[PDB]
């Protein structure tokens, strides 16, 4: 309804929060935005999440809509050990 | 009465006074009872007009035999006469089960159609007596889906439907429910074994056995008067902590010890890491994704197989496995796919989903792969469509095998082309002819192998006699190796068909010995994993002392396979007997690679998960059989048969095929909420208590301990008060307890 | 040069002595004459046949020199005869083996396969060859004149009808070696092992030993 | 008196004992009673249940198994002569 | 009853098959010590009757110009004789020392493989084969006497890093003492549960032997 989509997100048992949490976001948004905003909604540092939409890795570059992204669609938060761009530069 | 009575004992009752039966004696009706059944398979179809007062009497033998506890020789009247269905019209509250447990036990030994029958009469007293846990058990071994969706659905016990979807989540089959059902979630939750790591980890903590395993305290070279050392203790590490999350070795930095490996060894040690963290898919991923961007291309591919153990045994209701693995099922590099396609397989085996078969499809029939990724694409698709007869898999399957030329099938990375067509078929049994008139076209010698792994997998935990009569006849010709590669499967399949019951089982032992003596080496080259596969987690001292005679073989592929078996046969059992053995064996082979290779990783599989995993496919009271334990059982044992090139070679990672059949030991008490409860129980070996009236003992030499404890092969669990009556009489896996209403009167 | 390593674990013997061998046939329940023993005894009856039928076409085939009387007639010619009986002193190697003849003299010999290698224990009487000493054999040991004084080979015609008045003793000594034997399964419900030991005392002529006589008279160890 | 509660436990662990056995109890009326002698009574307090035909034993076949072992076996006791020993 | 005559008939079949079976398979006696014909390697039996010559066991006495190339060693065959040795060239010259017990031809009596002390078989037995079933969790009332006797006789096996670091000799002796019942024969047989290292059961009863010396000899070889 209305270009928002009903986004249903996982989160890690550490983090003990209810598990059936609800994310409500526009759809025309990137998942640089869709990945920030996940850690604001949960209490959560953005550096070190990982995001699963679609049953595929949430690439940030590409709006959600240009992912395959759909409505009633479920995702995931991925806890991080060291960034992205910091693993790579570890070695 | 007296004599022979043929035709003439029914005749002068059924002719003359057809008054009340059992006014002329017990002895008498069970001399008539007898003769009704004889002369009914006399009886042709033109005698239909004969039958009608032997109807009536068996309406009131059944009655009579119930009245004075006589009741398993009234089971035995109508299972002749094939009329084992008005049987449960006379079922009564206090003979319920004895009937189920009688029929349930002669189910393993009358062979098809009266398989079903016999299985769907003893299912129709528990549904009449609303015995709905012990209804679902017998649908399971009916692999019944749509039956599964009926009892399910049919009860309004949440608390028993709580419990119900325990022992679908232990068998691996999962079930969609419709929102409309009430407490929807936490019935999903439990079915899908997402609290499986958090449950497995409280135990942990209860257990006090928490603490990181060094492979070196396994080792114990203390005590004691290379690649291929620390490819080996990479295994060890990893069994021995699997499913923990704490590791002292590869927990910490491991970059130290991950790059102490070469060559392949690199590739199992980084999946290694995925097998501590076994069931924990949310932490778990979190501690791979160091090495995700490794640029060492084993590293990468390895933690990418270590992406399929994270989740195998797991149904996630959005899966982050196959993000992480889509997209390197087509790379370039074989090694990245080999970590994709076998990852993949591990985390749905057993799912039959369409979305990762389809994805997992064209990787068998690419140009670039390699006969190495073809054979375990054929693994793995055979994994997640096990038992499915999928023709869309099984289209492939065939459609790569016929293709590929003469030559490429010596290669014994082909031989997983027919496991995966074979786990495809498991235990379906009449459903391969039809494959099997397709293989007839495959060239030889592949097709006599071909044909044998997928017969063999067809009737898997089955115990029909006559199967396994051929199998025999093909082990009874010997050929003075390349002619003789059938010949493996064929004593591995006495194992996989025998292993369905215990009478069947121990008889493959002896038969065992004597292919171990008149077989010819390729033939001698099988029986040790054939014993591993018939006793897997199961240490008994006859196999395990049958073993260790051959474990110092002339043949040094008999000499590393018995010691893979006799820590397989003792897999996550813990045996102090059979670790001093391996201690000993390290030892005697300490000079030996090859040998010592074997060695370590038994010791590993002796602590697999430190006492608290098992690899046997059988659960509820070894009656259920678990697809998905097999596939990894069938996937390590058949490429076993090659061990000097697969697993001794560089596709050593085949041995992550385990996870699919690992499960803890578990004994956990829950309440109607599912927390914890802790409380008294007995656990003991298990008793046969068919026959027998009154109240038998079903455990001996028991000894008392609080519940969450670790059962082995063969001990069965019963609660020493009655403060709790159990929702299911199988005490084993996660049980709920409710409080007796009798108890505190 | 290394010391030779054994692959068995120990020095003993096996512990489980007299078993049925070959002939343990599985315990089929339950023991009532009907459709499922007929059915479980199939099973059992149908492998053999499967047994008996690969075993002979393997011996068919199988080399006149490799026969089933034509290895055992080897066999001897291995051994030789006499057979000289040894004393087995330290197995260094599972296949090597320090023996001693009964002149005190020591030799390290090999044993040969077809000797039973879960008899060997230091101390055991070993069949050696006459001429290489090697072990060909364990000599099962004839009981030992001790063994025979101890053993009451005939139950003492004393019952405990013969015994008048010791009503309670006589129950207190059944459950400790009467009832255990005859009924386990009492001790094995409630959870405790049979009381371990008994001692019998009062004056002299009480009936003591005539109790142990009726002990005697009706027990089956 | 705490480490003979603990000793009571283990050997009555595999017991068919009462909702209510009072082990407690059961080690303060034992002061100077060694282990061996606390799975004697455990033992003994089975035989007074087994010999009523009773599947469960109840606090009072303890307190027969005590009075039995402790009080009645007295004069056979090793204890007072060996504990002048050690 | 309607299945009596049935069983039988499958009972005596199958009782004829397991004599069939073993007739052919063999393992029929036992009494000298046969083993069942499923280990018989008798190939290699009569390769190791001629290729394998029977070694006897002698004492190396003294060596003889062990610093020159012609070392000559001195033996005593046991009751046999005493004889001056070479060492043969398969073994080497410094593998063999004077005292050691070692095997020798009965040809030319040459040194063909140095051997393990000689032990008794008394002593041999003496040492713990199966662990009883007996843990601490067994043993009530005694926790720190068990704390205590872990960290002499079970924690420097199991953990001898933390010892050495600390330049920390561990005492190697525990005297346990109580009356009887008390659980001092419970509690070592806890520890042989447990323990990992070779554990030697020895009853002072065992060392008092008849002739004079015996009991300081056992305790020797133990
Ligand atoms: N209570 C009894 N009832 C029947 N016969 C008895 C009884 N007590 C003794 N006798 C008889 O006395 C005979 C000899 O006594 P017995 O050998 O049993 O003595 P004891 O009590 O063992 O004493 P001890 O060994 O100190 O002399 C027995 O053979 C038996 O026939
Ligand atoms: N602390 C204890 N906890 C539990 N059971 C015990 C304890 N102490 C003794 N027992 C029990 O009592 C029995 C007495 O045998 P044990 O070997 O312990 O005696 P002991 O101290 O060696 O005596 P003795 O001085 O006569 O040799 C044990 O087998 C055990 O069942
Ligand atoms: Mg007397
Ligand atoms: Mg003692």
């Amino acid at each position: 309804t209305t270009g928002i989509a009903t986004i249903e997100v996982f989160l890690p048992p550490r983090l003990k929060k209810d598990r059936k949490n609800l994310l409500e976001t526009r759809l025309h948004i990137t998942g640089r935005e869709l990945r920030s905003k996940i850690a604001e909604t949960f209490g959560l540092q953005e550096n070190y999440i990982k995001i699963v939409i679609n049953k595929k890795q949430l690439q940030l570059g590409k709006t959600l809509e240009e992912q395959g992204v759909a409505h009633n669609v479920k995702a995931m938060v991925l806890e991080l050990k060291q960034s992205e761009e910091d693993a790579r530069k570890n070695f | 009465m007296t004599m022979s009575g043929e035709r003439e004992c029914l005749k002068y009752r059924l002719v003359g006074s057809q008054e009340e039966l059992a006014s002329w004696g017990h002895e008498y009706v069970r001399h008539l009872a007898g003769e009704v059944a004889k002369e009914w398979q006399e009886l042709d179809d033109a005698e239909k007009v004969q039958r009608e007062p032997l109807l009536t009497l068996v309406k009131e033998i059944v009655p009579y035999n119930m009245a004075h506890n006589a009741e398993h020789e009234a089971c035995d009247l109508l299972m002749e006469i094939e009329q084992v269905d008005m049987l449960e019209k006379d079922i009564d509250e206090n003979a319920y089960a004895k009937v189920c447990l009688y029929l349930t036990s002669c189910v393993n030994y009358v062979p098809e159609p009266e398989n079903s029958a016999l299985l769907r009469c003893a299912l129709g007293v528990f549904r009449k007596f609303s015995r709905f846990p012990e209804a679902l058990r017998l649908a399971l071994m009916l692999n019944d889906m749509e039956l599964v969706e009926d009892i399910f659905t049919s009860c309004k016990d949440v608390v028993v439907q709580k419990q119900m979807a325990f022992m679908l989540g232990r068998h691996g089959v999962f079930l969609e429910l419709s929102e409309d059902v009430e407490e929807y979630e936490d019935l999903t939750e439990i079915m899908s074994n997402v609290q499986l790591n958090s449950n497995f980890l409280a135990l942990a903590r209860e257990l006090d056995i928490m603490e990181p395993k060094v492979p070196d305290d396994i080792y114990k070279t203390h005590l004691e008067n290379s690649a291929r050392m620390n490819l080996a203790s990479s295994f060890v590490n990893g069994f021995v902590n699997a499913a923990f999350g704490q590791d002292k070795l590869l927990t910490d930095d491991g970059n130290k010890w991950l790059y102490k490996n070469k060559d392949h060894g690199m590739l199992s040690a980084a999946a290694s890491l995925g097998m501590i963290l076994l069931w924990d898919v949310d932490g778990g991923l979190t501690q791979i994704d160091k090495y995700l961007y490794s640029s060492e291309d084993y590293i990468k591919s390895g933690a990418l197989l270590a992406c399929g153990i994270v989740n195998s045994g797991v149904r996630n209701e959005c899966d982050p496995a196959l993000a992480l693995l889509s997209d390197y099922v087509l790379h370039n590099s074989n090694t990245m796919r080999l970590g994709s396609i076998f990852g993949l397989g591990l985390a749905y085996a057993g799912s039959n989903r369409e979305d990762v078969l389809t994805l997992l499809l064209p990787v068998m029939g690419d140009s670039k792969s390699s006969m190495e990724v073809a054979g375990v694409t054929a693994l793995a698709c055979g994994m997640i469509a096990v038992g499915s007869c999928n023709g869309d898999v099984t289209s492939t399957i065939l459609q790569t095998i016929m293709e590929k030329s003469e030559t490429e099938l010596k290669d014994t990375y082909a031989r997983w082309l027919p496991l995966g067509l074979g786990l495809n078929h498991l235990g379906k049994g009449e459903a391969i002819e039809a494959i099997l008139a397709a293989l007839e076209v495959v060239s030889e010698p592949f097709r006599s192998f071909a044909n044998t792994l997928v017969d063999v997998c067809a009737y898997a935990g089955s115990g029909n006699v006559l199967k396994v009569q051929q199998l025999l006849h093909i082990c009874s010709e010997h050929f003075d190796a390349d002619m003789g590669a059938h010949q493996g499967v064929a004593v591995l399949g006495i194992a996989l068909i025998a292993m369905g019951e215990e009478i069947g089982a121990e008889m493959a032992l002896r038969t065992f010995g004597h292919l171990l003596r008149y077989g010819e080496p390729t033939l001698r080259r099988a029986v040790p994993l054939a014993l591993a596969l018939i006793s897997v987690s199961n240490p008994r001292l006859n196999i395990l002392d049958t073993l260790s005679k051959f474990s110092h073989d002339a043949d040094p592929e008999v000499s590393y396979n018995s010691i893979f078996a006799m820590g397989m046969v003792g897999s996550g059992t813990n045996n102090a007997r059979l670790a001093a053995m391996l201690r000993q064996l390290a030892q005697y082979h300490a000079k030996d690679p090859n040998n010592l290779f074997m060695v370590r990783l038994a010791q590993g599989l002796t602590h697999l998960g430190k006492g608290t995993l098992t690899l046997c496919p059988y659960h509820s009271d070894r009656q259920l059989m678990s697809q998905v334990a097999v596939a990894g059982l069938l996937t390590v044992l058949v490429s076993f048969l090659d061990v000097r090139n697969i697993i001794l070679g560089k596709s050593h990672y085949v041995l992550y095929g385990l996870v699919a059949a690992m499960q803890p030991r578990m004994l956990v008490t829950f309440d109607e909420e599912l927390r914890p409860l802790p409380v008294s129980v007995r656990v003991g070996q298990a008793v046969d208590v068919v026959g027998q009236a009154g109240k038998p003992k079903t455990i001996t030499g028991f000894q008392t301990h609080t519940t969450p404890v670790l059962l082995a092969h063969g001990e069965r669990a019963e609660l020493a008060t009655e403060e709790f009556l159990p929702v299911t009489p199988i005490l084993e896996g996660f049980v709920i307890l409710r409080k007796n209403p009798n108890y505190d009167l | 040069y290394e010391p030779p390593v054994p692959t068995r674990v120990g020095k003993k013997k096996k512990k489980t002595k007299g078993p049925d061998a070959a002939s343990k046939l599985p315990l089929v329940t339950p023991h009532t004459q009907c459709r499922l023993k007929l059915l479980k005894l199939e099973r059992i009856k149908d492998y053999l046949l499967m047994e008996e039928e690969f075993i002979r076409n393997q011996e068919q085939m199988k080399p006149l020199e490799e026969k089933q009387e034509e290895e055992r007639s080897k066999v001897d010619d291995l051994r030789g005869t006499p057979m000289s009986v040894g004393t087995l002193e330290e197995i260094i190697d599972d296949n090597h083996a320090i023996v001693s003849t009964s002149v005190g003299s020591e030799h390290y010999v090999s044993i040969l396969s077809f000797v039973d290698k879960d008899l060997l224990e230091p101390g055991c009487s070993v069949l050696l060859n006459h001429k290489v000493h090697a072990v060909i054999g364990v000599l099962m040991d004839d009981t030992d004149p001790l063994v025979t004084v101890m053993k009451v080979e005939k139950a003492p015609q004393e019952t405990y009808a013969d015994i008048g008045g010791l009503d309670n003793q006589i129950q207190e000594i059944k459950e400790s070696v009467e009832l255990p034997l005859t009924h386990p399964e009492y001790y094995e419900e409630m959870g405790i092992k049979p009381p371990k030991g008994v001692i019998l005392y009062g004056p002299p002529g009480t009936g003591k030993t005539l109790l142990a006589k009726a002990v005697a008279n009706q027990t089956s160890a | 008196l705490e480490g003979r509660t603990h000793i009571f436990k283990i050997h009555a662990r595999s017991m068919s004992v009462e909702r209510d056995i009072r082990f407690e109890l059961l080690a303060r009326l034992c002061p100077n009673s060694t282990g061996a002698e606390i799975r004697s009574v455990c033992t003994e307090a089975g035989m007074f249940a087994i010999r009523a035909r009773r599947k469960i034993a109840t606090e009072k076949d303890f307190l027969e198994a005590v009075n039995k072992v402790i009080k009645s076996y007295a004069k056979f006791s090793a204890t007072p002569r060996y504990m002048t020993y050690n | 009853s309607t299945y009596s005559r049935q069983i039988k008939q499958v009972e005596d079949d199958i009782q004829q098959l397991l004599k069939k079976i073993n007739e052919l398979t063999g393992i029929k006696e036992s009494d000298t010590g046969l083993a069942p014909p499923a280990l018989w390697d008798l190939a290699a039996d009569k390769q190791t009757l001629q290729s394998e010559q029977p070694l006897q066991v002698a004492r190396c006495t003294k060596i003889i110009n062990a610093d020159s190339e012609d070392p000559k060693y001195i033996i005593n065959v046991k009751q046999f004789a005493k004889f001056v040795v070479d060492l043969s060239d398969q073994v080497a010259p410094t593998d063999i020392e004077e005292g050691m017990r070692v095997g020798v031809d009965r040809n030319k009596y040459q040194i063909h493989i140095p051997l393990p002390p000689k032990i008794d078989p008394t002593v041999t037995m003496m040492q713990v084969e199966e662990k009883p079933d007996v843990t601490y969790s067994d043993v009530g009332g005694c926790k720190e006497q068990i704390e205590k006797l872990r960290e002499v006789v079970e924690t420097p096996l199991l953990h001898p890093e933390r010892f050495v670091n600390l330049g920390i000799e561990p005492p190697k002796g525990v005297l346990l003492f109580g009356p009887p019942g008390t659980g001092k024969t419970l509690c070592a047989r806890a520890v042989a549960n447990r323990t990992d290292a070779c554990f030697i059961r020895v009853i002072g009863s065992e060392l008092v032997q008849k002739y004079v010396g015996e009991g300081a000899r056992m305790v020797r070889e133990l």
